[PDB]
């Protein structure tokens, strides 16, 4: 896939769009639309602020204009951002019939009245707090493009969303997230299997035999720190597009991270020593975190008054 | 049905204008909502 | 207790918690990023991650960092937004040789894991 | 006891005025109505002298003192 895509990418036109894309957003759109044309799902891992939402909107516009892909498109985004995605779609590409599926039982019942009709809607906007329990109506649907904003909510396959959204009948799948990692390497597997099941058909054990060695590279355990990381990159190369804002919009100021550590007050020292010399490791860690923050979290100093 | 390859690309104009008007009204509502409404008249 | 401490020293502030309404959150954001008098903007680390725009500040002080990363980053990105006019200094407080030391270490480890995993030049060039 | 203290004005109004003589304390946490047990240790002479020299709030008997 990597080689034949590089061959394919040895430039499209942003047709049917109100605004204009930036030089890098146009390149990302080109990459992901070539991915589509090659019948491949991908992850747009552009860092926050780069505007992957506008990139996906322009991608949908191009699919509808050039390829005539006007069929139903499902965009699943967190509830706090549904309004944002709707406003973006309306400001950048108002041509699409937008169905903002949200509300209570009756409101959603009404909004689904007649949605089975062709051309009734072009882009459907919903949220995880909703599709999670209304999957019975969305599962049996012929979606063309499945878009998930802030895919980090699908970080793990034990959260009832990964399963709820896995078997969603769709032709193409797109994941938008700025942090596919920094909880574990298994989140990448949860995101990719949802993206390319037949490629990662092997259960989580296969990528666990990839992470466990890789995790040791940071710790004392065997520290190859080479070869296996390049193999992981090769595996992830044709699927995800990653860009950092420090170079795309380098005009931003610099940020410095300073770490300072202090001693523990006697009132903190005594409580910490007591909890240490005490339940479970989790409860002990929680109590210690509570102590490190402030001892009043347990019991403030008692106000005294006559008897 | 199944014959709107171009009819859809022509009718899209009306929906585009409608959504444009709707989003402009949304922006106008937000703008008028952003006001402060402060009046210290010093009786 | 953080507000109880800040008051003893006399520092303006506008707290922000998950219990606050999105309307109140947006109002506090707009009033803070506009009014220069407020010196502090106490908020939770794992609160609303998107929509937050606090460019009005120029420094960050992480009191209780989380074991896992990517959320302190989302927190740092609340002040390190595009259009920031001044450099952002992120201060991290750790109570010595405690569970906090462990959390910091683990955070660093996870960051290294993520950096070596995804930052391997996954651009459109290759 | 009936004693009511003044910890200060609410903390949210710190931005109201530019500078004021009032002190600002964070909105008290917990339920408005809360109880708690106090394990006090005193002596009998304390009760003796309290019943021999009474005290209270808003009572003119304090003139005795
Ligand atoms: N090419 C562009 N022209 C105008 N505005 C843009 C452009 N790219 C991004 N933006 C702005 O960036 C903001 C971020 O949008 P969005 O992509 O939803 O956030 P995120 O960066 O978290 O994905 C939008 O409000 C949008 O106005």
């Amino acid at each position: 896939y990597s080689d034949l895509l590089s061959q394919s990418l040895n430039t499209p036109i942003p047709l049917l769009l109100r605004g204009q894309l930036r030089e890098y957003q146009h390149i990302g759109l080109d990459w992901l639309v070539t991915m589509y044309e090659k019948k491949l799902n991908g992850i747009l891992a552009d860092e926050m602020g780069l505007g992957k939402t506008i990139q996906t909107i322009s991608l949908l516009a191009h699919l509808a204009c050039e390829k005539g892909n006007w069929g139903p498109h499902l965009i699943i985004v967190p509830t706090s951002v549904m309004l944002n995605w709707e406003m973006e779609l309306k400001r950048w590409c108002p041509s699409f019939k937008i169905l903002t599926y949200y509300g209570a039982q009756k409101e959603r019942k009404l909004k689904r009245q007649g949605w089975t009709k062709p051309n009734a809607f072009h882009v459907c906007i919903t949220s995880y707090k909703l599709v999670l329990q209304d999957h019975q109506a969305f599962r049996r649907k012929n979606w063309r493009y499945l878009i998930l904003d802030e895919a980090q909510n699908i970080k793990n396959f034990k959260s009832q969303r990964w399963q709820s959204l896995l078997n969603f009948n769709s032709q193409r799948r797109l994941l938008l997230t700025g942090t596919p990692l920094q909880n574990s390497l298994m989140e990448l597997w949860s995101l990719m299997h949802f993206l390319m099941p037949h490629v990662f058909q092997s259960h989580r054990e296969f990528k666990e035999w990839f992470s466990n060695p890789l995790t040791g590279m940071i710790e004392g355990s065997q520290e190859y720190n080479e070869g296996l990381v390049k193999r992981l990159h090769k595996v992830l190369r044709p699927f995800l597009l990653r860009r950092v804002k420090v170079d795309v919009e380098k005009q931003m100021p610099k940020k410095y991270e300073h770490v300072i550590r202090c001693r523990l007050s006697k009132r903190q020292r005594c409580l910490y020593d007591d909890f240490m010399a005490q339940m479970s490791v989790i409860n002990i860690l929680m109590q210690l975190r509570k102590v490190c923050n402030h001892p009043n979290l347990f019991d403030p100093r008692p106000v005294t008054s006559p008897f | 049905p199944l014959t709107q390859e171009e009819l859809l690309r022509e009718a899209k104009i009306t929906e585009e204008l409608n959504l444009r008007s709707l989003e402009t009204y949304e922006r106008l509502e937000a703008d008028k909502k952003k006001q402060v409404h402060k009046k210290r008249k010093c009786p | 207790v953080l507000e109880q401490f800040l008051t003893y020293h006399g520092h303006l502030y506008l707290r922000l918690d998950g219990s606050t309404r999105v309307e109140q959150r947006q109002a506090l954001m707009e009033r803070f990023n506009a009014d220069k008098r407020i010196f502090c903007f106490i908020l939770s680390t794992r609160s609303g991650g998107v929509g937050v725009n606090l460019t009005g500040a120029d420094t960050v002080v992480f009191y209780d960092s989380d074991w896992n990363p990517t959320m302190d980053a989302q927190a740092q990105d609340r002040c390190h937004r595009i259009g920031q006019t001044r450099d952002v200094h992120i201060y991290r407080l750790i109570s010595e040789r405690t569970v906090e030391e462990n959390i910091l270490k683990k955070a660093n480890q996870k960051r290294m894991l993520g950096d070596m995993a995804i930052e391997g030049g996954n651009f459109t060039t290759a | 006891s009936g004693a009511v203290k003044r910890q200060g004005r609410c903390d949210t109004y710190a931005t109201e005025f530019d500078l004021e003589a009032e002190e600002y304390v964070p909105l008290p946490k917990g339920d408005v109505h809360k109880k708690k047990e106090i394990i006090q240790d005193v002596t009998l002479h304390d009760l003796d002298v309290a019943n021999a020299r009474p005290q209270g709030g808003q009572d003119i008997l304090s003139m005795m003192g």
